[PDB]
């Protein structure tokens, strides 16, 4: 598995800063199995999210779940049955900053991850033990799917 | 000077609707009903016949 | 006197070729672009008019998976002819079914 | 015997970064085009112009 | 020009099939740039446009 991150989130607030871009909602979240926050932009025409909706989140490096291969090129005419698309909303973009509150130490216990999915941003702040595979200019996938309970 | 054969915007023959528009305004129609009843439905066609100063009945007075 | 030129990528690459279609405009090159993009052996099909004072279109057809770009171009031409012949047939068969109800209703 | 330099507009100054500058309009080109707006800050008194 | 002091120069005679036709069937006749307005502030060309459109649609002449 090339799963760089996997957790269950719960939306607590939608666009608190009040910028309101068209077709795009900002979703502040908190986690359940980790101690993390999440500030994600979605597309709200296609995959609508309201406040109070739990959904699983997976950031992976490759979509081929049979071995880490990391092709890069998008082929619509080829479909393999080993994609990680059992989820519903799939984005793609590269990590552009990671930052933390180090005080003359390495990889302090509150590390961030700034992913730019073609324009839609993301901030996944949390422990440094949960954000190992984020290197700068690493092209990661986003995979989410709405839970209902 | 004289009515154009075609409307400028879309090429509808409006050049045959000048005498049968004076004939409707002499027979007591309003101009909002003398243009619909000639079959001019778009406001580029109506424009050509509503706002037309037929300046050849004033220019033929100076005739040999 | 001919009205199609083909301009290769490097004189050797035959996947990318930019077809220069003389005496056309966005009437054909927007509907060719619609048909060739329905071919899954095409990475990229787009068109541009060279300059509006001129009378030709550039048509970039860029094929993946080892095909020359003459085959998606020919398939997209025949596959537009086979749209227009069928549109012509269902249009000449609904004008006729309209004249055969305007006439044979009360007359 | 013996203006606060005009009305303010929320525009960030180039030098000191104050949020509000005072402006004055004046029509310096021909009648074919334009106005001309002269901004003037409150704190550092900096004056730049724009041509519309 | 117009009657609101807004000169244009004729730049390109655009063929009619390329014009943006409307939902009523109409092509336009002159295309005017939205970047001639904010430095010139001719609100009067907007009201004249609404006014002449509504006068050509009713047989009226508007004051
Ligand atoms: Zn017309
Ligand atoms: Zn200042």
């Amino acid at each position: 598995a090339g799963i760089l991150f996997e957790d269950i989130f719960d939306v607590k607030d939608i666009d608190p800063e009040g910028k309101k871009f068209d077709r795009v909602s900002r979703l502040h979240c908190e986690s359940e199995s980790f101690k993390m926050d999440l500030i994600l932009d979605v597309n709200i025409q296609i995959y609508p999210v309201d406040l109070g909706d739990k959904f699983r989140l997976v950031i992976a490096s490759t979509l081929y779940e049979d071995g880490t291969l990391d092709d890069g090129e998008y082929n619509p005419t080829d479909d393999r049955p080993s994609r990680a698309d059992q989820f519903e909303y799939v984005m793609y973009g590269k990590v552009y900053r990671i930052e933390g509150d180090e005080t003359s130490t390495e990889a302090a216990t509150r590390l961030s991850a700034y992913v730019s999915y073609g324009g839609l941003l993301m901030r996944l702040q949390g422990d440094a033990n949960n954000l190992h595979g984020f290197e700068v200019d690493s092209r990661v996938y986003l995979l989410m799917k709405k839970l209902a309970f | 000077m004289i009515i154009p054969v075609r409307c400028f915007t879309c090429g509808k023959i409006v050049g045959n609707k000048w005498e049968a528009y004076l004939g409707l305004l002499q027979a007591e129609y309003t101009e909002g009903d003398a243009l619909d009843a000639l079959g001019l439905k778009r406001y580029c066609c109506r424009r050509m016949l509503l706002a037309h100063v037929d300046l050849i009945e004033k220019l033929l007075n100076y005739a040999p | 006197k001919t009205a199609l030129e083909m301009v290769q990528a490097a004189g050797t690459d035959r996947h990318c070729v930019t077809f220069v279609l003389h005496e056309e405009d966005h009437t054909l090159g927007n509907s060719l672009r619609y048909m060739i993009m329905k071919n899954p052996e095409v990475e990229f099909c787009g068109y541009t008019t060279t300059h509006p004072s001129e009378s030709k279109i550039n048509l970039r057809i860029q094929t993946r998976g080892t095909l020359p770009a003459v085959e998606p171009f020919q398939r997209g031409l025949n596959e537009l002819m086979n749209v227009c012949q069928h549109v012509l047939d269902k249009f000449e068969a609904s004008i006729k079914d309209y004249k055969d109800q305007k006439a044979s209703r009360n007359e | 015997l013996g203006e606060c330099q005009g009305p303010v507009v929320d525009r960030r100054c180039p030098r000191c970064g104050h949020e509000g500058m005072a402006y004055h309009t004046r029509q310096m080109r021909s009648a074919d085009e334009g106005q001309t707006v002269f901004y003037t800050c409150t704190n550092c008194k900096f004056q730049e112009k724009e041509d519309s | 020009a117009s009657r609101h002091g807004q000169k244009g120069i004729l730049s390109r005679l655009w063929p009619a099939e390329d014009m943006p036709f409307t939902e009523s069937g109409m092509v336009p006749d002159i295309l005017f740039n939205p970047h001639g307005f904010p430095s010139r502030m001719t609100i009067g060309m907007l009201i004249e446009s609404m006014a002449g459109k509504s006068a050509a649609l009713h047989g009226l002449c508007h004051d």
